[PDB]
């Protein structure tokens, strides 16, 4: 699998013609006219699928976030990070050969799920 | 332009939006 071909099959998954990328491999999905979900290559095995969500609401998140925060056998976990104002920046990283469309698709779903809590498919 | 699984879908994204990914994709 390459990148880019890794993004067309995403397309094809969500239904869409085409995810665009720029001159580094950047893309974006907008869900719901106001979530971004970025795409890039961020190492030649692995990419990146990421989101800023809302504002922390208190300590209590931290704690919940950090106690989840392990190591996982599984692929496309949902990772938390903050950013400078205490925005979440929710995240996976996956490598590019091992991932589908598919799971790009249920990480998408799954980073979107996140904020606001906050080859054919195999769906 | 589509509906997925509960949620409207649309390729790019505003450009501040793609700022932000330029800044965090740049600082790891």
């Amino acid at each position: 699998r390459t990148y880019s071909s890794l993004l067309e099959e995403f397309a094809t998954e969500l239904g869409l013609e085409e995810i665009e990328t720029n001159e580094l491999g950047h893309g974006a999905v907008t869900i719901d006219k106001i979530w971004v979900v970025h795409l890039a290559p961020i190492n030649e095995k692995e990419l990146v699928a990421f989101m800023r969500a809302g504002i922390l609401t208190g300590q209590s998140q931290l704690y919940d976030i950090l106690r989840k925060n392990l190591f996982s056998p599984l692929s496309g976990v949902i990772r938390c990070a903050l950013d400078k104002d205490d925005h979440w920046l929710l995240w996976s990283q996956l490598n590019i050969n091992d991932t589908s469309g598919t799971q790009l698709a249920s990480v998408l779903t799954s980073l979107v799920d996140k904020a606001v809590t906050l080859r054919p498919s195999s769906s | 332009e589509t509906t997925f699984q509960g949620l409207t879908i649309a390729s790019g994204a505003r450009e501040s939006e793609k700022v932000f990914a330029q800044t965090v994709l740049s600082h790891v």
